[PDB]
C-alpha cells in the first residue's frame, strides 16, 4: 500500500477545501475557470468522472453531466428547425429557459465545457469557431475543411451566395456549389430565388427568431 | 390572437426548396399556417386570384411571395388532405375548412348523443347558432363545412339531410 | 470576504496532487495493479498507453455494467433493441437525482458488456457512432425489411424511411448504408437528396 | 440506339459506392457509349463537349453524370481500347466505335 497513505491524506484535504468554498463554485462563473484551468496543468480531470474525488465531493460532476443532458435536449427539440447547427448564443438562451428559478448559473464556458466532454458519446457533437462566437453542430457530417470554411463565411449574414463564395476564399465554381449542395442536402440551407444579385443559402441555425420552441419537447 | 411563425419570416420559405425532406417541412408550415390564417380570419371561401394578393403569401416587408405554381402546388396538398374542395369546375375558386368536416360530424355527433336527444330533428340553423349549442365548438361554423359535415355523417351511416319546416334540416340516428 | 481563503488555498491544494500525480509516473515501469487503477480513477488521471496495457478498466466500471443490463432491457426493447449512446446517456442520467453518470463512465461500463456475457452489447459504427444493442438483434438481419420498406415506397431518403418506420434518422442512415454495402439497395444522389433505390442493377 | 432501362434509372447517374454494383454500372456506361457513337456518328470530343450531350444528361428525368465521374467511364473506356487523349494536358479526347 504504498501509494494508498497518500491516497487518504488527499481526501480530508479536499473534503475541507470543500465545506467553506462549496457554493462559490456554484456562485460565480469567473472562479470555476481559475480551479479548471490549474487542474489541466497538473494533469487531472476534475470531471472525468462521478468517481472522481472532485465530482464527489465539489460537485462539478452533477453539474456539469445534467448540462449536458440538457445540451442534448435542447438540441433535438430545435434539429428539426435548424438541422442540427446552433449558435452558442441561442443554446445558452434556451438552456436558461428551461432551467428554472435557477436561470443564471450557466456561463457560456460552461456550455462549450459540456460538449467536450458529450464528443465522448461517439460520433454527435462538434464545435466551430466563427468569427467571434462558436456553432455547435449536434448531428454527425464529414471532414469536409470546405464545409467549416463556408459555416464561417455565412456567419456574417445568415447566408452565403456562390458569387460571394468565389471571391472571399477565391475558390472554383464547382467546388462552392458543391458544398451548397451539401449544406441543402443536409438541411443546414435553404434556398432563396428572391434575392437580389443571385440566388442565396440562408442558414436557419444562423436566423434570430426569440420564440415558442413546443411541439418538439418529445425528443 | 394568432402569431405568424418563424417560417413566414424567413426569405427562403417563399421559394419552393429542392432538397425533398425539406420541401415536406416546407410544405406542411405553409399548409399549417392557411388553415391558421382562414381560422382566424374567418373565411371559408377564396379565389386563386383571391388568395395570391393575401398578406398570406406575400410578405410585403421582407420583399417575398410565395409563387402561382408553389401555391397552386400547396392548394393542391390541402386539398388531398381534405382541408380544401375546389367548387368551381375549372380549379379557381376553392372552399377552405379549417378543421375537417370528418372530426366535424364527429363532435356534432357526440353532442347529439350525450345530449338525449338521439333520435330527432334539427333545422341546420339551431346547430350552429342556437341556444342549445352556443359552448360547442361548432357554434358560428359556416353553412359550407356544416354541409360537408353532415354530408360525411350521411356517408357513413349517422344522420339524413332533410327538409324541415320552411327549410334545411337534418334527422341524426 | 472568504473567497481570498480560497485562491490561495486552492493554489496550494494543487501541490498535494501534483505529488500523487508526479509520484505515480514512475509508478509506470517494470488485484496486481487493479487497486492501481481505483487509485487512478478518484483522482483523476487517465493513463491509456500504460492502464489498458496491463488492467483494462475499473471494477466499478464492471459494477456499473449489471447496473445497465437491467436498466436499459426495456427501454431497448420499445426501441427496436437498439439506441446510440447519447440517447442511452439522456436516458439514464435523467432517470436520477444526483450521483450521475460522466460520458467516460458509461462509455467504459459499456466497453465491458461483452467480456460480461451480459445481453447488452456495444457496437461501434464506421461513421464512429456508438450504440447499444440487445442480444438478440443484428442490423445485419433488419436489412431484408429494409428493402422490403424502399420497393414499396419506390425509393426513399434516410429521413422520409425514420418517419416511416418510426426509428431515429441516425439509426436510418446506417442501416441503408448497410444494405447498400450489401449490395440490396443503391443510390440516387442529386440536388432533391440521397435516395436508396432497390439495386436493380444486381437485377434485370 | 434505343435507349436502355439504366437511362431511366435515376441511380445510374450516380456512381456506385459498392464495387459490385460499380462494376455494372461501368459496364452498362461503356455499353452505352459506343453504342451511342452510331446515332450521332461522330467519334470524338472533349469533356465539357459531352455535359451538354444526351448520352450523358437526361432532362425529362433529371441530373446528368458529373464531370468527375466522366473521367472515370473515360479511363474504363481508354483501357478498354476505343480511346486516347490527343494532348498531354489533360483535356479533349478520341473515342472510336
Amino acid at each position: 500500500a504504498q501509494m494508498s497513505k497518500q491516497l487518504d491524506m488527499f481526501k480530508t484535504n479536499l473534503e475541507e477545501f470543500a465545506s467553506k468554498h462549496k457554493q462559490e463554485i456554484r456562485k460565480n462563473p469567473e472562479f470555476r475557470v481559475q480551479f479548471q484551468d490549474m487542474c489541466a496543468t497538473i494533469g487531472v480531470d476534475p470531471l472525468a468522472s462521478g468517481k472522481g474525488f472532485w465530482s464527489e465531493m465539489l460537485g462539478v460532476g452533477d453539474f456539469y453531466y445534467e448540462l449536458g443532458v440538457q445540451i442534448i435536449e435542447v438540441c433535438l427539440a430545435l434539429k428539426h428547425r435548424n438541422g442540427g447547427l446552433i449558435t452558442l448564443e441561442e443554446l445558452h438562451q434556451q438552456v436558461l429557459k428551461g432551467r428554472g428559478k435557477f436561470a443564471q448559473d450557466v456561463s457560456q464556458d460552461d456550455l462549450i465545457r459540456a460538449i467536450k466532454k458529450l464528443k465522448a458519446l461517439g460520433t454527435g457533437f462538434g464545435i466551430i469557431p466563427v468569427g467571434g462566437t462558436y456553432l455547435i453542430q449536434s448531428v454527425p457530417a464529414e471532414l469536409n475543411m470546405d464545409h467549416t470554411v463556408v459555416l464561417q463565411l455565412a456567419e456574417k449574414n445568415g447566408y452565403v451566395t456562390v458569387s460571394e463564395i468565389k471571391a472571399s476564399l477565391k475558390w472554383e465554381t464547382e467546388r462552392a456549389r458543391q458544398v451548397l449542395e451539401h449544406l441543402l442536402k443536409e438541411g443546414l440551407a435553404w434556398l432563396d430565388l428572391q434575392a437580389p444579385g443571385e440566388a442565396h443559402y440562408w442558414l436557419p441555425a444562423l436566423f434570430t427568431d426569440l420564440y415558442s420552441q413546443e411541439i418538439t419537447a418529445e425528443e | 390572437s394568432f402569431e405568424w411563425p418563424w417560417q413566414y419570416r424567413f426569405p427562403p420559405f417563399f421559394t419552393l426548396q429542392p432538397n425533398v425532406d425539406t420541401r415536406q417541412k416546407q410544405l406542411a408550415a405553409w399548409c399549417s399556417l392557411v388553415l391558421s390564417f382562414c381560422r382566424l380570419h374567418k373565411q371559408s371561401s377564396m379565389t386563386v386570384m383571391e388568395a395570391q394578393e393575401s398578406p398570406l403569401f406575400n410578405n410585403v416587408k421582407l420583399q417575398r411571395k410565395l409563387p402561382v405554381e408553389s401555391i397552386q402546388i400547396v392548394l393542391e396538398e390541402l386539398r388531398k388532405k381534405g382541408n380544401l374542395e375546389w367548387l368551381d369546375k375549372s380549379k379557381s375558386s376553392f372552399l377552405i375548412m379549417w378543421r375537417r368536416p370528418e372530426e366535424w360530424g364527429k363532435l356534432i355527433y357526440q353532442w347529439v348523443s350525450r345530449s338525449g336527444q338521439n333520435n330527432s330533428v334539427f333545422t341546420l340553423y339551431e346547430l350552429t347558432n342556437g341556444e342549445d349549442t352556443e359552448d360547442e365548438e361548432f357554434h358560428g361554423l359556416d353553412e359550407a363545412t356544416l354541409l360537408r359535415a353532415l354530408q360525411a355523417l350521411q356517408q357513413e351511416h349517422k344522420a339524413e339531410i332533410i327538409t324541415v319546416s320552411d327549410g334545411r334540416g337534418v334527422k341524426f340516428f | 470576504k472568504n473567497i481570498s481563503e480560497a485562491f490561495e488555498d486552492l493554489s496550494k491544494l494543487m501541490i498535494k496532487a501534483k505529488e500523487m500525480v508526479e509520484l505515480s509516473k514512475s509508478i509506470a515501469n517494470k488485484d496486481e495493479t487493479i487497486r492501481f487503477k481505483s487509485y487512478l480513477l478518484s483522482m483523476g488521471i487517465a493513463n491509456p498507453v500504460t492502464r489498458e496495457t496491463y488492467g483494462s478498466g475499473t471494477q466499478y466500471h464492471m459494477q456499473l455494467a449489471k447496473q445497465l443490463a437491467g436498466i436499459l432491457q426495456v427501454p431497448l426493447e420499445e426501441r427496436g433493441g437498439i439506441m446510440s449512446l447519447t440517447e442511452v446517456y439522456c436516458l439514464v442520467n435523467r432517470a436520477r437525482g444526483m450521483e450521475l453518470l460522466s460520458p467516460e463512465d458509461l462509455v467504459n461500463a459499456c466497453k465491458m458488456l461483452e467480456a460480461l456475457k451480459l445481453p447488452l452489447r456495444l457496437r461501434v459504427f464506421d461513421s464512429g457512432v456508438m450504440v447499444i444493442e440487445l442480444q438478440s438483434h443484428k442490423e445485419e438481419e433488419m436489412v431484408a425489411s429494409a428493402l422490403e420498406t424502399v420497393s414499396e415506397k419506390g425509393s426513399l431518403t434516410s429521413e422520409e424511411f425514420a418517419k416511416l418506420v418510426g426509428m431515429s434518422v441516425l439509426l436510418a442512415k446506417e442501416r441503408l448504408l448497410l444494405a447498400e454495402k450489401m449490395g440490396h439497395l443503391c443510390r440516387d444522389d442529386s440536388v432533391e437528396g440521397l435516395r436508396f433505390y432497390p439495386n436493380l442493377f444486381m437485377t434485370q
